[PDB]
Order: structure tokens, then sequence, then C-alpha cells
């Protein structure tokens, strides 16, 4: 399963 | 900005046997950016129902796609793959050779 | 055996034509098992391998929401990066993300991965220690300081050590022989006269999995490295791969040549000849 969304760059 | 020129191979899923249903493949790889146009040709004409794999990429970030269609090879029928990409100054056409 | 899980995201901006296109694909080893495309009619995570279909609706629903959110985050990142590099707001740019876990036979984490490229160049990457970043340039150092303050590495580490390891374990249990047992290649040698004096011997490997393979031609048991034409390994389109190696030989000397095949799926390395 995919990782939860990152903070933006 | 990185640009990488696509490599192209054209080939069948199974060794070709005249009159026996198969898949014709055109594998484009090692390219960047991802925008690319790929057509399969039968006797020079664009084949209408062509599908492709989902956009993915290699460890060097270069993209690859497989374009494919069901076909039944014959003695006379000529097949090719035509690719356009920003790195190509004109469309690149690679003919299918059942021995490669 | 050792196994790996990887997710690959590609976001491509198209200013003036709407929000960036976001595509994700997921792999176990060399098998793709999921996809998402932001431009689909009703974007959702979709199965791409039979063994994943058994996961229940919650799975698909959770994953779909994650991709939708990541697409919006990537859209923000692309806006930030063009700013950091002082680039035109009119042009198209690419942000790629690659992350996942490598595990040994016991299923424990061997190495975690979380890294990014902008317009095809390495931008920032989580170090092997899973707690520090390597930035490629002063733009990426902006990202680094932002992520350091947000404790992003902690969030990455938690996934790579936890959900990544545990879900890969699950897929391996549910994929069974498809994932755990290598499929050996079907092999044969073909012969193609060029002239009265020269012929091509081509050694074929078809339908093998995983993709890693070695094909070599030997003359009297010596590698013919400088004289072998070798194609890049290529997908058959049915989850298996193909490769061939060819050598041009003097007519009448074909008997001195053998093709050698090494693949995980084979009981032992194969020696083939024209026959
Ligand atoms: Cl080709
Ligand atoms: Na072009």
């Amino acid at each position: 399963e995919p990782r939860s969304p990152s903070h933006s760059m | 900005m990185i640009q990488r020129t696509p490599k192209i191979q054209v080939y069948s899923r199974h060794p070709a046997e005249n009159g026996k249903s198969n898949f014709l493949n055109c594998y484009v790889s090692g390219f960047h950016p991802s925008d690319i146009e790929v057509d399969l040709l039968k006797n020079g004409e664009r084949i209408e129902k062509v599908e492709h794999s989902d956009l993915s990429f290699s460890k060097d970030w270069s993209f690859y796609l497989l374009y494919y269609t069901e076909f039944t090879p014959t003695e006379k029928d000529e097949y090719a793959c035509r690719v356009n990409h920003v790195t190509l100054s004109q469309p690149k056409i690679v003919k299918w050779d059942r021995d490669m | 055996g050792s196994h790996s899980m990887r997710y690959f995201y590609t976001s491509v901006s198209r200013p003036g034509r709407g929000e960036p296109r976001f595509i994700s694909v997921g792999y176990v080893d060399d098998t793709q098992f999921v996809r998402f495309d932001s431009d689909a009619a009703s974007p959702r995570e979709e199965p791409r391998a039979p063994w994943i279909e058994q996961e229940g609706p919650e799975y698909w629903d959770r994953n779909t929401q994650i991709y939708k959110a990541q697409a919006q985050t990537d859209r923000e990142s692309l806006r930030n990066l063009r700013g950091y590099y002082n680039q035109s707001e009119a042009g198209s740019h690419t942000l790629q993300s690659m992350y996942g876990c490598d595990v040994g036979p016991d299923g424990r984490l061997l190495r975690g991965h979380d890294q990014y490229a902008y317009d095809g160049k390495d931008y920032i990457a989580l170090n092997e220690d899973l707690r520090s970043w390597t930035a490629a340039d002063t733009a990426a150092q902006i990202t680094q300081r932002k992520w350091e303050a947000a404790r992003e590495a902690e969030q990455r580490r938690a996934y790579l050590e936890g959900e990544c390891v545990e879900w890969l374990r699950r897929y391996l249990e549910n994929g069974k022989d498809k994932l755990e047992r290598a499929d050996p290649p079907k092999t044969h040698v073909t012969h193609h006269p060029i002239s009265d004096h020269e012929a091509t011997l081509r050694c074929w490997a078809l339908g093998f999995y995983p993709a890693e393979i070695t094909l070599t031609w030997q003359r009297d048991g010596e590698d013919q490295t400088q004289d072998t034409e070798l194609v890049e390994t290529r997908p058959a389109g049915d989850r298996t791969f193909q490769k061939w190696a060819a050598v041009v030989v003097p007519s009448g000397e074909e008997q001195r040549y053998t093709c050698h095949v090494q693949h995980e799926g084979l009981p032992k390395p194969l020696t083939l000849r024209w026959e």
C-alpha cells in the first residue's frame, strides 16, 4: 500500500 | 533540463507463426521527458486499437512504455513502430523482424 | 528469497491546460500490481496483477484518497520548484518520486528508499539511515530544511519500517508462486546464413521471470564478449521478459559455439547449441 502524502517540497 | 533519446525494440510476444494469433510489441525506454508518440503500423498504415503499459521508469529516472496490439502475422504483412519525441529530429521508424 | 516493493510517481505540469497529470504505479519485485492516473474518468487505484484483486474495498478506497492528495501536493511542489529555480511559469516540468523497501528472506527490512528527481535529475533523497537527507543543490536544500522542520524523515522511516515491510509480506503470501518462484526461460538457438562464409547464431530466452538474466556466447568455452550482440531485456507483455544474444561465425564452425544461460529459475546454468 502507498505511503500517506508528504509535505510539499 | 535532461533530455534522453528513446531506445526502441519491436518484436512479437511469442515466436511468429504465420496465421497464428500473437501480440506485436514496441518497447520504448530510456527516454526523458515522458511526452512521446508511438504508433504501430501495418503495411505503412496506423493501427487503430493500440494499448500501452502504465508510465513507469528506471533507476536513472528514464521512462519506459510498452505499446502493443493483438495481431496474426502473415508472410506478406509488414509491421513497424513509429516514434516521435522531442529528442528526435524526425519520427523514428523501426521495422518488425520476426527473427529479432 | 529477498524481495522489494516500490512505488513510482510521475507528475508533469502543463500550465494553461489545468492541473499536473499524476500517475503512480506500484511493483513487487518485477511485477506491477497497481496503478493510478489523475486523468482517468473516475481516478482510482486499479489492480494490475491477479493476486492483489482479493484486497477488500477499504484497501482501494484508502489508496485512492492517498493518490488524490499526493497529486495535489505534487502540484504544490512543482509550483515551489519552478520558483526555486527561477523558471518560466509557462513551461512543463516533471517531478518523479520513487520509494519502497527491500527485505531479506525472513521478511525484515534490509534497506529503505525515498527519493525524487526534477526534470530527470536527482533532486533530494532519504539517506540509508532513514533519518537524514541528501540534497543535490541549493534549491533542494530549501526542500531539505522544510522537511527537517516538518520531521518528514520520521514519517518516511515509519512507513518504510512498518507498513512497507508488512504489506510486502502480505502480497508475497497472496501472490504465492507468482512472486516466490522464478519462472525459467524457454531457450532455443536459431541459425541465419549471411553469406557462403558467415552465419548468425542467435540464442533466445523467452518467458522468464524475474528480469535478471545472463546470456553469453562462448567459443571453445571462452566468452565472446567483444563479438556478441546483446539486446536489452524486454517485457513480453504478459509479466515475463525476453532477451537474446547473437554472434556471427564462419560457416562450418557453428559447432565450436555454445550459449550459456544463467537465470534464478533454472536448476543449473544451461549450455545450448545449434541443434
Ligand atoms: Cl527492434
Ligand atoms: Na521530434
